[PDB]
């Protein structure tokens, strides 16, 4: 028999920081890298699947996940943590199709899936989540890019990336990225900031990436991945 | 029955890049009839409306009830409401009472934000769409508007003609329905405009 | 409404009238009983339209949810399962029979599942208020591993019968055909009754309707 | 509905009649209602379609995790408590009569009974509406002892009869055979199904 | 479908004096037109002071009893002293009225001595609306027990009869005769009459034969 | 220490401490002395006084006809378990209509005296109880603990200076199953005597007795009721 | 830090001995159970003399038969004085009788160590109360006094004392007091003792005087009656 | 229970000198059909009580399971107290009208025998919570039928010996199988003596049939 | 061996070294009770427990530690009782349960299963403590044949031929592994338990002790009961001659 701690456990200091944020903050910035770019007729997101041994399947397990026909994610943080806001984002993407019968806006998504997150900063016997997501998705037309974080605020961004590296993936991409890209252009910028922060030789098996366009959300085949590595 | 309580009818035509729809100002109690000026058909945004035919209170409950969804959504979301989801808001809101349910028939008539096309459609009391290209009627005298609007209705009607022929098939339709009356209420909606009209029905 | 299912040999197909009837008058000629559950899956609704409707959006929704944790295509056993369990809590207040038909790595399959929550598993059925001239059609004429063509008519027909012998029954003849290879929804597929020509022209000159009030908003 | 058991020495045969109807329209005239709780353990369906369904899906679930917990092929005893226990529990909100039977190590081929929700073991069983017309054909055409297929020709040929004095019963005869080596299921078509005074 | 009643008869009487408390009931316990038991006597102790007569359906008089039974220690145990015969009558009233939307179909009577050592009689209704009285018959034939009462205990509709105070001699006489009575006349009464006589002593019992068919 | 604030904190020698703690209430109070013989139960307890103007504590209750107990610590505590011992003897004539068997009723009190000993935020029952009753079995003694542990036993004190009445007992152990009611009292005050101090002895208004047995329900004597037995007495040897 | 429900390695709880302690702040209050009656006094200590005389209530009527004393925290001890009337009101439309004085300080005895923080209601006790209690009434056993702390022992008293100078009216009613005193001498001793505890003089208007005697029900005493008792100094 | 499925009909119980003897023919009736011919509406408590039930089936093996577990509850602690032949009578009283109140009954007619302490104990529990002590038992139809017979015996010699009340109890069966419809000609017969609880197997009550010659 | 001030206050708290002390030292009170003991022969299972007199006052047969927790099942006991019988209550529903649900005596190694999974869950969280005791669990029946199974804090359970938990558990051990119990007949057995607890027994460190005894085998039909005092008796004379 159990019952719950009905108390924070993250709460306010001195200096007016909730540190538990800025602590889940760090668990993120020391996760994989991940990267993604809006890009005029679509999205993409990509991110480091290295699992540092020949043994694993790199098969099995997937991170650029969907969450709809329309919606996909990726992430930089922990693996266990990042599950849960994917089931999470995928029932809440159901309970909106439900009700208005329309593929939700990914600014929705979002908006719902970042509410859920700042519960666990202030909800009682419970740690932040140590993730911080990357939200692609089309809807009306138009490619959206969103990022949500531990905190519980979410932003939108023409680019961007996170984990390890993201102060000079950032920097490398206010310079490479520009507007009105194509999507396999997009692709190309994508990998290449992934390489800045790689260690070690890229094939197939060693990074996933995903694409969004007016087709929907789909997550590239190790065939293609091989052909934009040249 | 239930709906025959209170009374009636609300009725929805579609034209060419515009939509009318109408309703009774009748609000009686079976024997009786009350107020000439009682309000069925409620606006849930510049080019969207709906009509609720059926018991006075729901009517009116739901209509509050839809706006209060209708209000969260279009502050959440930043557009406003699309024709289709509309629909589906109501579809959810009756359903919801499933086995207990508002007695009214709602009927919803608009022109989609954006891209211009017309949309009418009708429910359930327990909130089942019906989508059509020509008309949709609810009320106490649903067999009574059908055989108007099946012979007056054609397929390109302009905001001139629409009028007219909406008018008359609510006109004699009601003549014909001892708790429907006490006027014709009419709104015609264009992208340009919207067209406010009350009619000289009888008022027997 | 007359609903039929048929097994064939590459494949199943599911049919469906048009008709939805509120009172004894006719609301809809033309709404689609034929549902969406999987890409290779789906569903016939007769009964309560509202009932039938959520149930297999829930159902639908509930699958792809499914298909999004598993990453394989979803089983039709599966959702004649999740059906049962949620009808039978509610005692048959969900007027929804349901004939439900895909394809698995299993092969294709055909189930007919009841408001109650009974199932049943058979090569063909039919379900609805015209059920009786369906049934007696696909009981004179079905043999199994029939081509997908004859399968194609012999529903056709099965449904037809209904639309004509039925008076909750009407309008035109649905049809989707799953295949291993594809799901072919055709609407429409066959239309027994067109009456579009009119005699009379009904048509008022402007100012026939004698109007006491007028009120415009500009936009 | 007509459903039999029997049991003999090796194990046990269960029979059904292929039917269900709506009033006086048939909806399944293919229709098994012999359903496994285990692999060895078989239930006859009777009452109302969808309660039946829903207990065998119940019972063969908590038998399915009592075997694991175990390790062991669950006792036939143990399976017919289960669906006493849900059918009592729910005696009025449920109506089914379930015939369990089938094959242990310890007590060998059992039949058990849980109609109305009490528990007894017999030589043999019958349920359904199609029962009522065949008590006096099994009470004289019982002996103890019989073999495999004197007990297939027993519950064929009573629930032949019962089939057609039956308007509820009809359509072709389920059988299984449940031995310490295997289930062996088979069915009887109309043509093969045993003929007696007709007129 | 499904009855929670059965009426098994039974009639109770009480009748109070000046140092004394009578409560007298039939031994009968019957159902439909077939007898339970010959030996079911519808008096029951609960203090040296108090005597409770329950009639009706014997399954909420067993209950009932037993209720009372358990709410004497309740009391005892938190006030140190035993419940006198106007506060398990006051209590009585409340059990009864907690069931008012699913009653006892009982009749109560409480008979005992006040603080004065005077007798005490208490009449209670299937709900629980009681009071204070000289004398007052419950069930099945309370109906044939009344009237005598009410002339001889009561005197009324005499005229100069010198009013003689109630003795336990004559009372005795007279719980005697009304069921003697009662006995010829009701079906549900007979076979053998208790009689429970509350004193400064305490209980004493007394059991006179009766009528058998 | 940091391992004596929760019941639900083991100690590193395997004990938990405010189980001990508890018990130690149950010293502070005064002493009660419980015995038997083959057809009687006696209990008899020194009653306390805080002030010479305040009268003295109520050691003694009843439970039920056939029950009786001695407290020893927390007063709450005690009137606490009593009256879930008056429950339980209760509910058991109200369903069998027979007395609570003696040794049924002590292990509720195990199983009740238990569960806070192991929940958070909860703590042991801070009250050790004397129980004389007679059932079917005949005279029972029996020993309530803040730890759930409980013990059937031929004689019994517990409280301030009980050592003194549990060596007296220990003694005479032999003697009791053969006594006279009379005799069996006597013995009971006469360890009750050992644990008062050299300067004061048995008054009528510090004593309180309890009886239980084969001739009669549980009966609490305490002031001119008392008397009858503290007279006859062999006078205080040392 | 530790819980409410913490046992002292004494064999105490930290919280009860700790609501003694907020007694020893409480003003002093005393009653006397004579043979013909029971008399309570209770000192009011004035703050300012802005505040209304009959404004402080430190004893209190529960019934018509008994009279209650308080000490402590006050805030505290007029929760449970309501408990004590809902008591009394409640034993009588079930009963149809009085309560004796003992059943209703046992019936506030149960409130005693009812306080928890974990498995508990959402409206359950912290803490215990502050508060000692005097309950003095007469009943069908004679004239009585009862003595409450917050450890939920309660026991009868011949004459008792408690508030912050306890131990020094404890000893001066333990000279002064014979079982077979009158009445009369009963409210003198109360007030003599009173003045030499306080710090203030003793006014008509500085405290408060109850009686509750065999013949006529518990009585407030009034300004000009208490300059009767006060003119026997 | 509303509507009860499968049930039993009278169940006897008399009590001579130096125990109680009960009898209950195994039959279980759905409605006027005869379903189950050789089904025990008898169970043995433990040594000192017994229990034969009339009604619902389903619910007389529920009672059956849950007594059964009492005894084994008991038997465990082995603390030298025993379930009394009143304790069960009084727990089942209070089972029954519990279920009564709640609307929801076990749809059962009981007759408890028992001996304990020289004692011989009989009572009737109803599904109501109507419960007594009698010398003689009889329920449903043996109310009507045996029990007058067992009364008027009893009336003329009160003390029975073993034999004596077998033979009544015999008689009685004789009757109930002549003048019942929902009865049968096989029955038990449970004793309760010094040496406990004794069952005795499938019996057969002696018929003659010799009045059909008697219509013309 | 322990860890101070932080990682052994609460059991929903790893130390860093991978441990819950809270466990651990729930396991140290069982180590400080009494010697509790139990072997499985041909023919069922023997328990045999050192029972410590604290005080002469206290009743023959008082503070019993072989339980009965279903008709074929009994119960030995070792550290604070008071948990122990908490844990006999818990064993008495399961097994009153399984019957309940499935209509026959429960399969022992299932039982114990079933308690060890109520002991784990109080070593999870701070809201309870784990157990303060160890016990084990005996059967016989012609089907299964003799069963003996122990349960100690921490929730882990397993099957065993011979087995003892307290103070001299070491002791006992390499006592048992003397005997040929694979063999031998449980009458034979009790004499070897009754020995081995004397053996075991510190006499100038404790006090004074009472031996317990327990049956279930085929000599008492596969009901769990109490050794007789007359086989008892012998086997006490068996114990006190042999210690030479
Ligand atoms: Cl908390
Ligand atoms: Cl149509
Ligand atoms: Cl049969
Ligand atoms: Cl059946
Ligand atoms: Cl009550
Ligand atoms: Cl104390
Ligand atoms: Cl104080
Ligand atoms: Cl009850
Ligand atoms: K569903
Ligand atoms: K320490
Ligand atoms: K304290
Ligand atoms: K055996």
């Amino acid at each position: 028999a159990k019952r719950g701690y009905s108390f924070s456990l993250t709460t306010f200091s001195p200096s007016g920081k909730l540190v538990q944020i800025e602590y889940a903050l760090a668990a993120v910035a020391g996760g994989a890298p991940s990267v993604g770019i809006k890009a005029a007729n679509g999205v993409v997101l990509a991110t480091e699947k290295k699992q540092k041994s020949i043994l694993y399947d790199e098969r099995s397990v997937h991170k650029v996940e969907p969450i709809t026909k329309h919606i996909g994610l990726v992430y930089s943080g922990m693996g266990p943590d990042y599950r849960v806001l994917v089931h999470r984002a995928r029932k809440l993407a159901q309970q909106y199709y439900l009700v208005y019968q329309e593929p939700i806006p990914t600014a929705q998504l979002v908006q719902r899936v970042a509410s859920v997150m700042q519960e666990y900063t202030q909800s009682g016997g419970v740690r932040p989540f140590g993730v911080s997501l990357l939200i692609c998705g089309w809807n009306e037309g138009r490619p959206y890019l969103f990022q949500s974080d531990p905190s519980g605020a979410y932003f939108a961004w023409k680019a961007t990336a996170m984990g390890k590296n993201y102060v000079n993936g950032k920097t490398f991409l206010e310079k490479r990225y520009n507007e009105d890209l194509e999507l396999e252009d997009a692709i190309h910028t994508a990998i290449l900031t992934l390489k800045e922060s790689f260690e070690g030789q890229m094939t197939e098996d060693n990074i996933e990436v995903g694409i969004c366009n007016e087709a929907g959300f789909r997550r590239l085949t190790p065939t293609e991945v091989r052909d934009y590595l040249a | 029955s239930i709906m025959s309580y209170n009374g009636g009818a609300v009725m929805a035509m579609k034209g060419k890049n515009c939509v009318a729809i109408a309703a009774d100002r009748r609000f009686g109690i079976q024997a009786q009839m009350v107020t000439t000026d009682f309000q069925k058909i409620f606006p849930m945004g510049d080019r969207l409306y709906i009509g609720l035919a059926g018991l006075a209170t729901d009517v009116q409950t739901v209509a509050q009830r839809l706006k209060f969804r209708l209000n969260l959504y279009e502050l959440k979301e930043g557009r406003q409401i699309k024709p289709y989801t509309l629909m589906s808001m109501v579809a959810n809101l009756l359903y919801e009472k499933r086995f207990g349910p508002y007695y009214t028939e709602p009927v919803i008539a608009g022109l989609d934000p954006k891209t211009f096309k017309p949309f009418i459609c009708s429910l359930d009391l327990i909130g089942c769409p019906m989508v059509t290209d020509d008309f949709v009627v609810s009320g106490t005298c649903s067999e009574q508007m059908y055989g108007m609007c099946e012979s007056l209705w054609e397929p390109n009607m302009d905001p001139e003609h629409l009028f007219e022929t909406i008018s008359q098939a609510m006109l004699n339709a009601v003549d014909r329905d001892a708790v429907s009356g006490m006027g014709v209420i009419v709104h015609v909606i264009e992208k340009d405009k919207i067209t406010t009209r009350t009619l000289k029905a009888r008022m027997d | 409404t007359t609903i039929a299912g048929l097994v064939f040999r590459d494949g199943v197909i599911l049919g469906a009238d048009t008709r939805a009837t509120n009172d004894s008058v006719v609301a809809d000629k033309s709404c689609e009983k034929i549902h969406f559950i999987a890409p290779k899956i789906y569903c016939c609704g007769a009964g309560v339209a509202a009932d039938t409707e959520m149930t297999t959006r829930m159902a639908a929704s509930k699958m792809e949810l499914h298909a999004l944790s598993t990453g394989r295509e979803p089983r039709v056993a599966t959702v004649t399962r999740i059906l049962r369990q949620t009808l039978f809590r509610y005692q048959g207040h969900v007027g929804a029979s349901l004939v439900v038909g895909g394809v698995d790595l299993n092969g294709p399959q055909l189930y007919e599942v009841h408001p109650h929550g009974s199932y049943s598993r058979l090569p063909f059925t039919a379900l609805g208020s015209g059920q009786g001239a369906a049934v007696a059609l696909l009981e004179d004429r079905f043999q199994p591993n029939m081509t997908l063509e004859a399968a194609q008519e012999l529903l056709v027909e099965a449904i037809t019968a209904g639309i004509l012998s039925d008076l909750g029954s009407g309008g035109n003849v649905d049809a989707c055909v799953i295949t291993a290879g594809g799901a072919k929804l055709q609407r429409a597929l066959s239309t027994p009754t067109e009456p579009v020509q009119r005699a009379g022209r009904y048509r008022f000159a402007p100012g026939t309707t004698p109007v006491l009030t007028r009120e415009v908003r500009p936009l | 509905t007509t459903i039999m058991a029997v049991e003999f020495d090796g194990g046990v045969v269960v029979g059904s009649d292929s039917r269900v109807s709506a009033g006086t329209a048939v909806v399944n005239r293919v229709f098994d209602k012999l359903s496994p709780l285990h692999q060895r353990i078989f239930c006859a369906l009777s009452g109302s379609a969808a309660d039946a369904q829903a207990i065998a899906d119940m019972a063969a679930y908590q038998l399915e995790l009592h075997g694991l917990e175990l390790e062991e092929p669950p006792l036939v005893l143990a399976a017919a408590n289960v669906v006493k226990n849900i059918s009592y529990k729910y005696r009025e909100d449920l109506l089914a009569h379930l015939i369990v039977a089938g094959w242990d190590q310890r007590e060998g081929g059992q039949v058990y009974g849980t109609m109305g929700g009490m528990l007894i073991r017999q030589p043999f069983t019958i349920g359904g509406s199609g029962s009522s017309y065949i008590y006096g054909y099994v009470d004289a055409a019982y002996k103890p002892g019989m073999t495999p297929e004197e007990c297939r020709r027993f519950t064929t040929n009573a629930i032949t009869l019962a089939m057609n004095r039956d308007g509820s019963s009809g359509g072709v005869i389920y059988l299984v055979t449940i031995t310490a080596a295997g289930v062996d299921h088979r069915v009887i078509l109309g043509d093969e199904l045993p003929k007696f005074y007709d007129e | 479908r499904f009855s929670p009643y059965a009426f098994n008869g039974g009639t109770v009487l009480a009748i109070a004096g000046e140092d004394f408390s009578i409560v007298a009931s039939d031994t009968r316990l019957s159902e439909g037109f077939s007898i339970h038991t010959r030996d079911s006597p519808k008096c029951y102790k609960l203090t040296d002071k108090t005597v409770i007569g329950c009639s009706g359906f014997h399954g909420d008089c067993l209950t009932l009893t037993k209720i009372i039974e358990a709410r004497l220690k309740m009391y005892k145990h938190s006030n140190n002293k035993a419940m006198t015969t106007g506060a398990i009558a006051a209590m009585l009233s409340t059990i009864l009225y907690s069931r008012r939307f699913f009653p006892y179909y009982v009749y109560n009577i409480i008979g005992g001595l006040d603080e004065e050592g005077k007798g005490a009689v208490y009449s209670f209704d299937p709900v629980g609306s009681y009071q204070r009285d000289s004398f007052k018959a419950g069930g099945s034939a309370s109906a044939m027990l009344q009237p005598l009462l009410d002339n001889q205990v009561g005197f009324k509709n005499m005229q100069n009869v010198e009013h003689v105070p109630l003795t336990l001699d004559r009372a005795m006489r007279l719980v005697k005769d009304v069921f003697i009575s009662a006995a010829e006349r009701d079906v549900y009464t007979g076979d053998a009459l208790r009689i429970c006589i509350v004193t400064k002593e305490g209980i004493r019992e007394e059991t006179v034969p009766l009528r058998k068919d | 220490n940091q391992y004596d604030n929760d019941v639900t904190v083991w100690s590193p020698q395997g004990r938990i401490h405010q189980i001990e703690y508890a018990m130690e209430a149950v010293k502070q109070g005064s002493a009660t002395v419980g015995l038997k013989s083959k057809t009687h139960a006696v209990l008899v307890a020194l009653k306390r006084a805080q002030s010479e103007l305040a009268a003295h504590q109520k050691k003694i209750l009843h439970v039920d006809n056939h029950i009786g107990i001695s407290i020893a610590g927390l007063t709450a505590d005690a009137r606490l378990l009593c009256n879930f011992m008056r429950q339980e003897c209760l509910d058991s004539r109200f369903v069998f209509d027979r007395p609570l068997p003696v040794s049924r009723l002590v292990s509720l009190i195990g199983s009740k005296t238990q569960i806070p000993t192991q929940r958070y935020g909860r703590r042991p029952y801070g009250v050790g109880l004397l129980i004389a009753g007679y059932d079917d079995m005949g005279p029972h003694i029996f020993q309530t603990c803040p730890s759930a542990n409980y013990f059937d036993c031929r004689a019994m004190s517990i409280g301030a200076r009980s050592q003194s009445a549990r060596t007296y007992l220990e003694r005479h152990m032999s003697e009791f199953m053969e006594c006279n009611l009379d005799e069996l009292v006597k013995h009971g005050l006469r360890a009750l005597r050992e644990t008062l101090p050299a300067e004061q002895d048995l008054t009528t208004k510090n004593v309180s007795i309890g009886i239980v047995g084969k001739d009669l329900e549980f009966t609490i004597y305490d002031d001119d009721d008392v008397s009858p037995f503290l007279d006859g007495l062999e006078e205080r040897p040392q | 830090d530790r819980g409410v429900n913490t046992f002292s390695p004494e064999g105490r709880l930290f919280q009860v001995e700790y609501a003694i302690e907020a007694i020893k702040l409480g003003s002093t209050a005393i009653g006397i159970q004579t043979s013909e009656g029971v008399c309570l006094a209770v000192e009011k200590r004035i703050t300012s003399p802005l505040m209304e005389p009959s404004s402080i209530e430190k004893i209190v009527e529960i019934d018509a038969h008994i009279g209650c004393a308080m000490s402590g925290l006050i805030a505290d001890a007029k929760t449970l004085i309501d408990k004590a009337r809902v008591e009394t009101q409640n034993h009588w439309f079930t009963y149809n009788e009085t309560m004796t004085v003992e059943s209703v300080t046992q019936a506030v005895s149960n409130l005693a160590l009812q306080f928890g923080e974990e498995d508990a209601d959402p409206g359950a006790m912290s803490r215990p109360f502050g508060v000692a209690l005097l309950f003095g009434g007469v009943d069908e056993k004679g004239p009585q006094l009862f003595h409450m702390d917050p450890s939920g022992t309660f026991v009868q008293c011949d004459a008792r004392a408690i508030g912050s100078a306890s131990e020094g009216a404890q000893s001066s009613l333990q000279e002064v007091y014979h079982k077979s005193m009158t009445l009369k001498e009963a409210i003198k001793s109360s007030l003599i003792i009173l003045k030499q505890v306080m710090e203030e003089k003793l006014n008509a208007t500085n405290i408060e005087l109850a009686t509750v005697q065999p013949g006529q029900n518990f009585h407030m005493f009034t300004k000009e009656e208490l300059e009767e008792v006060i003119k026997d100094i | 229970t509303q509507n009860p499925m499968v049930t039993g009909t009278s169940v006897l119980g008399v009590k001579f000198d130096g125990g109680v003897v009960i009898a209950a023919d195994m039959l279980g009736s759905y409605g006027s059909l005869a379903r189950f011919r050789n089904i025990s509406r008898i169970m043995r408590v433990n040594d000192s009580t017994m229990l034969g039930a009339s009604g619902d089936y389903a619910d007389f093996q529920y009672l059956k399971q849950v007594l059964g577990q009492m005894v084994i509850d008991e038997e465990l602690l082995g603390d030298g107290h025993s379930y009394s032949p009143r304790a069960i009578h009084s727990w089942l009283t209070r089972a029954m009208y519990s279920r009564r109140s709640k609307m929801n009954p076990l749809w059962n007619t009981m007759v408890i025998g028992g001996y304990a302490d020289g004692e011989s104990f009989l009572g009737y529990v109803d599904m109501l919570g109507v419960a007594y002590e009698a010398p003689s038992l009889a329920t449903g139809y043996g109310a009507y039928l045996a029990q007058p017979l067992l009364r008027e015996v009893l009336e003329k010699q009160p003390v029975l010996s073993q034999t004596e009340a077998r033979e009544l109890v015999e008689r009685c069966m004789r009757v109930l199988y002549y003048r019942d419809a929902r009865s049968y000609n096989r029955f038990q017969i449970a004793t309760v003596t010094e040496k406990g609880v004794e069952i005795e197997g499938p019996l057969s009550a002696q018929t003659n049939w010799d009045i059909a010659h008697m219509i013309s | 061996s322990s860890i101070g001030t932080g990682y052994d206050l609460s059991a929903s708290t790893f130390s860093p070294d991978g441990r819950v002390f809270q466990v651990e030292y729930a396991m140290k009170a069982v180590e400080n009770s009494s010697t509790a003991i139990g072997i499985r022969c041909k023919d069922g299972v023997v328990f045999g427990v050192e029972k410590l007199v604290l005080s002469k006052l206290y009743e023959e047969g008082s503070n019993k530690r072989l339980f009965n927790v279903d008709r074929h099942v009994g119960m030995a006991v070792a550290g604070l009782l008071a948990d122990a019988r908490s844990l006999a209550d818990i064993a008495r529903e399961e097994a009153s349960n399984f019957r309940s649900n499935f209509g026959y005596n429960i399969p022992l190694k299932h039982l114990a299963d079933r308690v060890a999974m109520y002991v784990h869950a109080y070593t999870l969280y701070s809201a309870v403590r784990p157990f303060g005791c160890s016990f084990m669990l005996g059967s016989y029946s012609a089907n299964d044949g003799a069963q003996l199974y122990m349960i100690d804090p921490s929730g882990v359970s397993y099957g065993y031929w011979g087995c003892a938990i307290g103070k001299a558990r070491q002791a006992a051990k390499t006592e048992i592994e003397k005997l040929q119990m694979k063999e031998m007949t449980c009458r034979d057995v009790v004499k070897e338990v009754a020995k081995i607890i004397y053996i075991v027994h510190d006499e100038v460190k404790d006090k004074a002790f009472e031996l317990e005894l327990s049956w279930v085998g085929e000599l008492t039909k596969g009901r769990h009961e109490i050794v007789p005092k007359d086989i008892r008796e012998e086997a006490e004379k068996y114990a006190k001659e042999s210690l030479k």
